[PDB]
């Protein structure tokens, strides 16, 4: 599945370099507490490197 | 930020969630399940209060 | 469906006048945000004129 199109370091060098060498790994985060009544993050989004 | 570019025009502060102001994500692997590489001994999580 | 009973400007003039000439149009309001954790109104009630 690791695919950075070869015809991308033709029109934009830096973007292709960033995509190739610094991948992202998106994930969602949340917290749970039993008797809180405080809001707390539920479905945040982040990118782990 | 979905891509690793940081140039003072990128906003890294979550604008509508203040949970991260006091609580850090825990991205660690759990406890090791064995404190002896060779021999298995049962241990417990106990109620301290 | 526009019905103000004719035998109402008999016992209460002002109420019949208000119902006839200043109608109400009830509706419910709410907001949605993606990564908020703030409460925000969900099912408020209002009367639009």
């Amino acid at each position: 599945l690791a695919k950075v199109d070869a015809t991308l370091s033709k029109v934009d060098m830096n973007a292709a370099y960033i995509f190739a060498l610094r991948p992202t790994f998106p994930y969602s985060y949340g917290y749970k507490q039993r008797f809180s009544n405080r809001r707390l993050t539920t479905s945040a989004l982040c990118y782990a490197r | 930020v979905s891509e690793p570019i940081f140039n003072k025009t990128i906003n890294l502060t979550p604008p509508y969630d203040d949970t991260s102001q006091t609580v850090i994500q825990n991205l660690s692997m759990p406890q090791m399940l064995s404190f002896d590489p060779y021999y298995e001994s049962t241990f417990y999580v106990v109620s301290a209060d």
